């Protein structure tokens, strides 16, 4: 009995580990993109002079 | 359908088991019981030593003692007591129909191997026996074949690194840091809380102890602070004899004992200081691989919390470039056996057996020539 | 402190020395060490051999920017095919970079780089290999002579023994509407059941094979029957100026390698030696038997 | 056997005065000096590339006279203005001759959309020129080619006349220029699109000399014709990146050009050029049910002497030897009452 | 016995996807720091007058 | 196999 | 980065035969092959290249196949008859074939006072014996 | 190196360049210069 409560313990600890990093990653990506445009947009005003 | 028997000897630890199981058929501790008080009792069981499991269910009337330290036999006689054991009364199969594995440490004296080697054909006239290294067993336990190993056991602490299947012999490191000195440094600390463990069996109880109650501090001054500040971190174990004790305080100082050597007084560095070593004296080319695959092994490594110290620690020393990670799987205490098992059941390792007739020309020498 | 090192270049040969140098620095085999667990050994091979091709076409000038590709099919499992990044040119082609794709164009394994496979480049080779089942390497080349060749309405003489040995050739008209479906069944028909070489109208050539080496030595007798019909009609301008000789009855006249093995071989020795480290398997790898 | 130099000196040398866009302009346009050096199409320097700086105050990036294509470098090469003045120089020690800008000059006054210009003295493109016939659609990078212009070039682009009637021909939308008995010239809204041109036109050049060598006459080549079908290239380079969206949208020569600039950066030319897609390699990826993942992502004083403790003990053991009668200390209260 | 051989089977199967998305993010740093290099490059090319 | 084959 | 191939080796095998003059003139064959290879005129393995060792009993040098221009060496050579039976093996372990041999052999049947042949299909000269002008 | 690597089509060009590292044009030295005229010396350099 200790040792599947153990077991469920962990269970639930990295369960929550894996929505965080998840969401985490979400963001990064999310303003990276934005980022990206950014920096096409001000290479084309350089284009445009 | 003969099979061949994996047999691996550490200090404290004997494991066997036939070749292509996942699991061992035996496991039993090292140990060499014989009778200390005055037997008066006609006509009941008594024997002149006891061995095995069986030794340590009597540690009241016996005087046990390990027949290796630090890697090293110290009596041969005991080791085939211990050997005997393992082929009749453990597996009941004959020593002589079977081919069997053997494992040792990598660093040992010329007269290890042919002692063994002379023993295992002549006493049990096994018709082909090998010899393995411990650690690069449990790195094919690990399935990969690339990456720098730490098995930690009983005896004694080694880290080698593998590349391609090579173990490099000038990168090797070797630290006489186990846990039996560990157990011997619990009982000194353990000795100013008003406990008194003197006699082996006192000494077994005291390894029960640091296995079932001590873990790894991450920060060392930080969880001193708090151990002393607070009674949070303390446990009561209960002794065989119905007494109660507080371990308290020194749950974390004697697996510490581990990363700072000082506290014994050895004059060595560190095991993480030492396993960056044994990076750095490796190329350049392959260092990338050394900080991308590192495994754990032995008994030792089972403290909690041992994983994220390590890699705190090899973290700080590499550089900020590096990336960092550990590989602890689960079963890293029957690694090297695992490996065994996995050596011995491959096609073409049939012909890597060494003949019977053959060290009939050779001589004891051959395993040098062989392996 | 010091750069790599680049050696000295001809005023015509500057790229050569560009891509050997390139070679000597990066080499095409950097698979090994912790990523040969990764790959099994068949994949692994064949990754190695095209990169080593890859390499071997631009050091010969065959290369014509990223415009082209050399695809082979993976013998494990099914329908799976290798293919170089779109974006990467031949010379820092290495057996890691290799982009493993599926049939019609879908990316299955991404490869150590970032970046994509252009489909486009791939529709021809999908073609080639709905075509056929035994092909499993096709190579698409653009020399200078060959489009001389192409544009040509005769076509390739048979007047080389180069051009003998390539036997019955396929041509396939240059459309240029770029349907997006008939294209695959006018291929289809227009290779045939069996053509080894065939030469796009006004664009290249492209040859096929069931291995690497075979296509390599059919594209290389292409290539040189090629040059030879360009000069030898460049000087005729009229049959009465040359004479022609007719395959028919010219084709009258452990174990050892398959066709084409020479070669290569060869070929993969200047690249060793010359300090590629490619890693590529030998059937004989010393040149000399060893002393007593 | 040192052919690597340094192709941005810029911040080294830090002795000129740059505009607002100058530390892009002029890696950039050194690059396709290098890259017209690696090809071997030219080495002795004629005012081959030319590049033009901004719009509101018409200054133009040319090469200094009597340097190498091997030797430039971004900040060796000059700026000057429309008519010919030098605005600044660069950090080249040579006389400073703008004789033949003023063509370049003529593309500069005429079409404002144009802002890189390169000429080409390659024998391929040369003979072409000379051709009667211009580049025949024989080959598919003769399509890729597109539309073009022939005008009769005498040596000399000074005089009004010349220079007008060459502004009239040109054309407003024409992107290749062919001097006959001289050459071609590419135009380009930007670099890599000009680099693009030209490299398809020395192609187109190579396979139509070939072509017409190979046969005598112009109706054995059974050439097709770009204006029957009038295709507008569309479902060129269709893309399946990872890290960014898939789309078609590409400019005309961007994706040739990042890949022989990061080859240009591999050895060591220190180029200053941005690129649009960052590239990473990073080791395969595993999925074998072999592997495992990871588990985490004063006592004593400093000063003392032995020999005083020595001589304490053999003091105490003295008064032993002697054993002299000497009673212990007494309270100050006792000493009170006697 | 039943529920303690679930949840470890359980805490096998989530490893794997743990260390997936690890990955993933590490990736998306190494793309995000080349960007925030070429921002600086082109930043230090706009800044000057 | 062919660890054996040039040594040990 | 390996250097460049040596191109007199045979003093270090001493287990070959040796007849007359042969120890140069075995030289001056590998120096012809490495000639062709400084002019690009051939690169790849084909029997290029024959040479007469005496006159008499009708010994003749040629090159093993599959052995490339710039890798051969004075040892690497192959001594056989007028047959193209192989007499005397040199030191490259490559499979031998003699096929290419014959009509080299025809040569040397028709003129006893030739001795050296030289074989080359490069595109000018291809180009040329394809033209009917000669 | 002694010898630079050759191209398929540009060997004889790798020689130059590999003589012309083993062996410089400019033999005159101070001492190897004696009894020897200034307009002949700066002559044969350029030949
Ligand atoms: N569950 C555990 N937790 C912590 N330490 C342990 C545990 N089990 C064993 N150990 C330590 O490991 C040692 C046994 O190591 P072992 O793997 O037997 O080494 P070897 O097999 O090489 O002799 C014991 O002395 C004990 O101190």
């Amino acid at each position: 009995e200790t040792r599947a409560e153990f077991a469920e313990r962990s269970v639930t600890k990295l369960e929550k580990s894996i929505d965080d990093l998840e969401e985490k990653v979400a963001h990064a990506k999310e303003e990276n993109l934005s980022m990206h445009q950014m920096l096409d947009q001000t290479l084309l005003e350089l284009n445009n002079m | 359908d003969i099979a061949a028997l994996v047999v691996d000897n550490g200090s404290g630890m004997c494991k066997a088991g036939f070749a292509g199981d996942d699991a061992p058929r035996a496991v039993f501790p090292s140990i060499v019981g014989r009778p200390r008080h005055q037997g008066v009792m006609v006509g009941m069981g008594q024997k002149d030593s006891y061995v095995g499991d069986e030794a340590q269910s009597k540690r009241g009337i016996l005087t046990l003692k390990y027949p290796i330290e630090h890697g090293i036999v110290t009596n041969w006689d005991d080791m085939e007591k211990i050997w005997h054991h393992t082929f009749y009364n453990e597996l009941r199969v004959a020593p002589e129909e079977h081919p069997v594995l053997l494992t040792e440490a990598p660093l040992n004296p010329k007269a290890n191997r042919e002692k063994m080697t002379q023993i295992m054909f002549e006493t049990f006239n096994t018709p082909a026996m090998y010899v393995a290294i411990q650690a690069v067993l449990s790195l094919y336990a690990s399935g990969r074949t690339t990456g720098i190993v730490m098995d930690s056991g009983d005896g004694v602490t080694h880290t080698v690194p593998i590349y391609e299947g090579y173990a490099l012999p000038h990168a090797i490191l070797r630290l006489d840091l186990a846990g039996r000195d560990l157990t011997d440094y619990l009982m000194k600390i353990l000795t100013e809380r008003g406990y008194s463990f003197t006699t082996t069996a006192e000494r077994e109880i005291v390894r029960d102890i640091k296995e079932k109650l001590c873990y790894v501090a991450l920060d060392f001054e930080q969880e001193m602070a708090t151990a002393a500040s607070s009674s949070s971190l303390e446990k009561s174990y209960e002794l065989p004899d119905g007494q109660v004790i507080t371990i308290g305080n020194e749950r974390f100082r004697c697996p510490e004992a581990l990363f700072q050597p000082s506290f014994l007084g050895m004059e060595s560095c560190g095991i993480h200081e030492t396993t960056f070593n044994s990076i750095m004296k490796c190329d350049v080319d392959i260092r990338k691989d050394l900080y991308a695959n590192t495994v754990l092994s032995g008994g030792t490594t089972m403290y909690p919390g041992i994983a994220d110290r390590m890699q705190k620690e090899i973290t700080a020393l590499a550089p900020s470039t590096m990336k960092i990670k550990i590989i602890a799987p689960p079963e890293r205490k029957y690694s090297v056996w695992i490996g065994g098992s996995i050596l011995a059941s491959l096609s073409t390792f049939q012909q890597m057996w060494i003949s019977k007739q053959e060290y009939d020309e050779s001589g004891p020498s051959i395993v040098h020539r062989k392996c | 402190t010091n750069v790599p090192n680049v050696y000295p270049a001809a005023p015509q040969g500057g790229m050569a020395a560009l891509n050997m140098s390139l070679g000597m620095v990066t080499p095409v085999n950097d698979l090994r060490g912790s990523d040969s667990i990764a790959y099994d050994k068949g994949e692994k091979l064949l990754r190695c051999k095209l990169a080593a091709l890859y390499r071997l076409a631009d050091l010969f000038g065959w290369s014509h920017l990223i415009y082209n590709h050399i695809t082979t099919r993976v013998s494990s499992e099914q329908e799976h095919f290798l293919i170089v990044p779109f974006g990467l040119l031949y010379s820092e082609v290495t057996a890691s970079s290799l982009v493993k794709i599926n049939l019609q164009g879908d990316v299955v394994d991404r490869g150590s780089t970032n970046l994509g496979v252009n489909q486009a480049g791939f529709t021809l080779h999908s073609a080639v290999y709905a075509a056929r089942p035994d092909v499993k390497c096709v190579v698409h080349i653009h020399t200078p002579a060959g489009a001389a060749v192409s544009a040509m309405k005769c076509g390739l003489l048979p007047i080389s023994p180069e051009a003998l040995s390539l036997g019955e050739v396929a041509y396939h008209d240059y459309h240029g509407i770029l349907v997006d479906e008939e294209e695959k069944v006018l291929i289809q028909k227009n290779l045939g059941p069996k053509s080894k070489v065939l030469i796009l109208r006004n664009h290249g050539l492209v040859s096929v094979g069931e291995s690497v080496e075979e296509a390599f030595y059919y594209i290389h007798n292409l290539v040189v029957a090629c040059e030879i019909q360009v000069r030898t009609l460049a000087s005729a301008g009229g049959p009465d100026n040359l004479v022609l000789l007719d395959p028919g009855k010219y084709k009258a006249k452990p174990p050892a390698w398959q066709i084409g093995e020479q070669e290569f071989e060869a070929l993969m020795r200047m690249l060793d030696n010359l300090g590629y480290r490619t890693g590529y398997p030998y059937r004989y790898p010393a040149l000399r038997e060893k002393s007593k | 056997f040192s052919m690597m130099t340094p192709i941005n000196d810029l911040h080294t040398a830090d002795s000129l005065n740059l505009a607002k866009g100058e530390r892009l302009m002029r890696c950039k346009i050194s690059s396709v000096y290098r890259l017209l050096d690696l090809y071997g199409w030219a080495q002795l320097s004629d005012t081959y590339v030319t590049l033009r700086v901004s719009k509101e105050q018409d200054h133009f990036l040319i090469s200094p006279k009597g340097v190498s294509c091997s030797e430039v470098t971004a900040s060796s090469l000059i700026k000057v203005n429309i008519l010919g003045e030098v605005v600044e120089k660069g950090s080249s020690c040579f006389p400073v001759d703008t004789t033949g800008f003023c063509l370049h000059s003529a593309i500069y006054a005429a079409r404002p959309d144009v802002r890189c210009i390169i000429h080409l003295h390659t024998p391929a493109t040369a003979a072409v020129s000379a051709m009667k016939w211009g580049l025949l659609p024989v080959s598919h990078n003769a399509l890729l080619v597109g539309d073009m212009a022939y005008f009769d070039f005498n040596g000399e682009m000074e005089q009004e006349a010349d220079r007008i009637n060459l502004q009239k021909c040109l054309g407003p939308t024409c992107k290749i220029l062919v001097l006959r008995n001289h050459g071609v010239v590419a135009l380009g809204d930007t670099v890599e699109e000009a680099f693009y041109k030209v490299f398809h036109l020395q192609a187109a050049c190579e396979i139509q000399v070939s072509a017409l060598s190979s046969a005598g006459g112009v109706e054995n080549l059974i050439l097709l014709e770009q204006e029957k079908h009038r295709p507008h290239e569309v479902g060129s380079v269709q893309w399946a990146g990872s890290t960014f969206g898939p789309m078609q949208k590409s400019r005309l020569g961007e994706h040739e050009f990042e890949a022989l600039m990061r080859m240009l950066d591999n050895l060591g030319y220190r180029t200053g050029y941005p690129y649009r897609y960052p590239l990473v390699q990073e080791k395969t990826k595993h999925k074998s049910e072999v592997e495992i993942p990871a588990t985490v992502t004063q006592f004593v004083p400093l000063y003392t002497d032995p020999q005083e403790v020595l001589d304490m003990r053999n003091k105490i053991r003295e008064q032993n030897r002697q054993d002299v009668k000497s009673a212990g200390p007494q309270s100050q209260l006792l000493a009170s009452v006697i | 016995e039943t529920r303690a051989e679930f949840a470890e089977r359980s805490v096998a199967k989530l490893e794997k996807t743990i260390d997936d998305l690890e990955d993933k993010l590490k990736c998306t740093k190494e793309e995000h720091l080349c960007t925030q290099r070429m921002l600086d490059q082109t930043l230090l090319d706009l800044n000057e007058m | 196999q062919e660890q054996f084959k040039k040594g040990k």
